[PDB]
């Protein structure tokens, strides 16, 4: 029942909905903030010895096959964000429109806003792209009209295997949970009652997490396809280093002194069990660098250690 | 559990315009003329880019006077505020730790009284924060130091669940360097218990602190964070308006006025000849290029010749509209500046000085509740009484204490209407008594025959 | 005209606000709350209130 | 679901009557009255009997 605003508070700060960080997403999505020095932050840590048990033969052992241990080795990579120079413009919109000089405090709610936003968005492009490159993908365009309500998570589930408890939310565009709405707001299989339609959930106990991110939607008209990736506990890692540094500068050499807003800032990516190919990527990536798959190596040696699968539906 | 530190309310991004240019008010000319640009607005821009009109924004900026009354009303008022001394209310030998030096420093508390006044008189918000060493100490977090604060209700009451500030320092090396050390502090209220964090951050690096929660002598931890924001309007972690804002807007507008009168002090103020009906030829015949103004020479001037010794006249409208900036100035500020032309009748401003010392009185009683609150953490932690009281000077316009009052206020405790230390506490209230109350006692019971 | 809005900008920042709205509201609760008010009845019972 | 016999939600009849219905949000519609209400009643004379009008 709230329509009276304050002030400026109509001016937009954001329409895609980015609250989903930490408990809100069951913990799929970290956001933490630690401070990390250079491009790359890399651990390592013992790998999985292959041919541990071995059948024998008491009777005559004959030679004994040789075995070595090795180290696989982990990543973070840090990526640099900013913001364009902000003209700081004079309250020109007064024919009989008001006009604030709060410039300052306008730029700071739209840029933390699109700061989380930004964050979200990278990792959900990085955390498609590495799946997508360890092969934990199941590509429903063919059958049917193309998403089902259901049946078309099973698929996922049998894909991530024996470690189906280890996925627990479903981060979503808004068209697929629309398409869920439909397909069971037409209940061809009876298992919906009226009072039931409006599940979130999966049917197995995974909230549907609903996002309109540009990196889980591609395409257009009959090429739309839609990435519909559930997480593991703590699968995608995003960690703000706590280097924001923001200006005001002012301009001399114009007809008007142009006044500036500059910021900057940095975040470090991980996605479990993979880690960003370097030498094929670069020092600092672009969002479209991180995207771009090759560059994602597979770490873990099994998939179910991997934490995260993609589901493209259209 | 640990997320977005160093990032700040947007309340105070709000905020820090009007705090900005309130320290640059206090800060006095150089502060203002530094950043003139904003305050003062080019007379003309299309001169204003060429490289013929920075210079005449120079000289323009030089010649204006910052009258700087701001920094005068806060010193004024926090003159009266802190007229004498504070009055402390409970055991004192067990309490000298915090009162001779509050902070570990060897600055007592009444210092850190007064400074913590100021900043909430001129911009209207601070902080205090006592944590355990052994000793406690009551920190001062300035107004830009608080930096993120939040308010949920947990069984129906208001609770400050998360408050995180920073603070400064300098590591120190063999060497003689300053470097420096954004360290911040992280305070969060989980199920009704007191919880902190603290960021290391090494100087060339970010470390931090593991989770532990600070527990009192006896025990049971805490219910609420030992951090208390006090403001112009009261003690709550919502921004107040600073009580000078509208002083330094009538300041800003008196500079530029003052700046637009001393050009024209500047230009006109100096008579001109302004040798008038003259031609070339007279020129060059007896003037030759130079004009003897004394008293012992004259000149001559041809016929229907009128010499007009024209300047600028006084009572500049300039300089009314500057006669009512400081007149209204003066209406708002109780004494930011005096008047040695105008006479008032006593008796008459005994009715509007409590109205006059509304923003004294406020300021007077937050502080006064914080640093209360304050010590009775620091007895909290120390596990001693908890009825103590720390009240400032609520009394102002003191002066010499009457004769009559003398007597007043001895008869007084001659009855039973006033305690022994109340009049003790006034005399020294009014400049009459120097010592301490025990001092006086002790050389009381002194049979000396005189 | 653009040149309008740009002649209202330069005459309002150079207008001055007298504020004489928040001296008065704040000289009327000086006045109100001079020392504090008076609590009657018994206070080691409802101290849990007014601390 | 809020039912209103409203004429800007039918527009039509016969085979073409089109309704309408709308989706909305808080604050979707804004409706303030201006209080600027004024009601006069004026009279005639120079007939068999007054008239009046509102």
């Amino acid at each position: 029942v709230f329509n009276d605003w304050a002030y400026k508070t109509m001016s937009e700060v954001l329409d895609q909905q980015v609250e989903l960080f930490n408990g809100a997403t069951r913990g799929a999505i970290i956001l933490r903030s630690a401070g990390n020095t250079g491009d790359l932050s890399e651990a390592a840590f013992w790998a999985k010895i292959q041919g541990l048990v071995r059948p024998r033969d008491p009777y005559s052992n004959a030679d004994v096959a040789a075995k070595d241990l090795r180290q696989l080795v982990d990543n973070t990579i840090k990526v640099a964000s900013g913001t364009p120079p902000i003209n700081i413009p004079p309250s020109m919109l007064r024919w009989i429109q008001k006009n604030p000089q709060e410039a300052g405090a306008v730029i700071g709610q739209q840029l933390a806003g699109d700061t989380m936003q930004d964050m979200l968005n990278n990792g959900l492009a990085a955390g498609k792209a590495a799946f997508t490159a360890g092969g934990a993908v199941h590509d429903i365009s063919a059958a049917g009209t193309g998403l089902m309500t259901q049946r078309a998570f099973n698929a996922a589930q049998r894909i991530f295997g024996d470690r189906s408890t280890d996925i627990q939310v479903w981060v979503s565009h808004s068209s697929p949970l629309f398409d869920l709405y439909d397909n069971a707001l037409a209940n061809a299989e009876q298992l919906y009652v009226f009072g039931t339609v409006n599940v979130r959930a999966d049917a197995f106990g995974r909230p549907i997490i609903i996002t309109d991110s540009p990196a889980l939607v591609s395409g257009a008209a009959e090429t739309l396809r839609h990435s519909t990736l559930g997480l593991t506990t703590g699968a995608i890692l995003i960690e703000q280093n706590q280097d924001f540094d923001s200006t005001v500068v002012d301009g001399t050499g114009k007809q008007n002194i142009t006044r500036q807003y500059q910021a900057e800032w940095s975040y470090n990516l991980g996605v479990n069990g993979y880690a960003y190919d370097i030498a094929t990527g670069g020092k600092a990536p672009n969002p479209t660098a991180l995207a771009t798959a090759a560059n994602w190596d597979k770490i873990s040696t099994s998939i179910k250690d991997t934490g995260g699968v993609v589901l493209v539906t259209k | 559990d640990s997320n977005n530190i160093k990032y700040v309310r947007e309340d105070a991004k709000k905020m820090h315009k009007l705090w900005a240019h309130i320290r640059m008010a206090m800060e006095g000319s150089r502060a203002i003329k530094d950043n003139a640009k904003e305050f003062v607005p080019h007379p003309d821009n299309t001169k204003a880019t060429t490289p013929e009109g920075v210079a005449r924004y120079k000289a323009y900026i030089e010649r204006a006077v910052w009258y700087g009354a701001s920094a005068n009303t806060v010193d004024g008022m926090l003159g009266q505020i802190f007229a004498r001394d504070p009055v402390f209310t409970g055991p004192e030998d067990k309490f000298d730790m915090l009162i001779n030096d509050v902070d570990g420093s060897g600055l007592s508390i009444h210092q850190q009284a007064r400074d913590s006044a100021e900043d909430a008189l001129s911009l209207g918000r601070g902080g205090l924060f006592v944590d355990y060493s052994a000793r406690p100490y009551i920190k001062f977090i300035a107004a830009e130091d608080i930096l993120n604060w939040r308010e949920r209700w947990v069984n129906g009451a208001k609770r400050t669940t998360l408050l995180v500030f920073r603070e400064e320092s300098d590591a120190d090396d063999d060497g003689y360097q300053i470097y420096k050390e954004e360290v911040w502090r992280e305070l969060r209220l989980v199920d009704g218990t007191y919880w902190q964090r603290t960021w290391r951050e090494n100087d060339g690096q970010l470390y931090v602190d593991d989770w532990i929660s600070p527990t009192k002598a006896d025990g049971s931890q805490f219910d609420e964070i030992p951090f208390v924001i006090f403001g112009s309007k009261n003690n709550d972690p919502t921004i107040d308006m600073p009580p000078m804002r509208d002083l330094v807007e009538l300041n800003i507008a008196h500079f530029r006025n003052s700046a637009d009168y001393e050009e024209a002090c500047f230009i006109c103020g100096q008579p001109t000849l302004f040798l008038s009906g003259l031609t070339e030829h007279w020129v060059k015949n007896v003037l030759g290029g130079a004009v003897v103004i004394g008293s012992r020479d004259a000149v001559p001037l041809p016929v229907n010749a009128k010499p007009e010794l024209l300047q600028a006249e006084g009572n500049g409208m300039v300089k009314e509209a500057m006669d009512q900036k400081e007149r209204q100035m003066v209406a708002l500020g109780a004494k930011l500046i005096d008047s040695d032309k105008t006479q008032r009748t006593f008796g008459e401003a005994s009715m509007e000085a409590a109205a006059q010392n509304s923003v004294l009185s406020r300021v007077s009683k937050n502080v006064s509740d914080a640093y209360t609150k304050a010590l009775r953490w620091a007895a909290m932690f120390l596990g001693l009484d908890e009825k103590i009281e720390y009240e400032l000077n609520s009394d102002f316009d003191i002066n010499k204490m009457s004769p009559e009052e003398l007597a007043a206020v001895i008869s007084a405790w001659q009855s039973n209407a006033i305690s022994f230390t109340e009049m003790r506490w006034q005399i020294k209230k009014g400049g009459r008594a120097y010592l301490e109350d025990e001092d006086m006692r002790n050389e009381s019971e002194q049979d000396d025959p005189l």
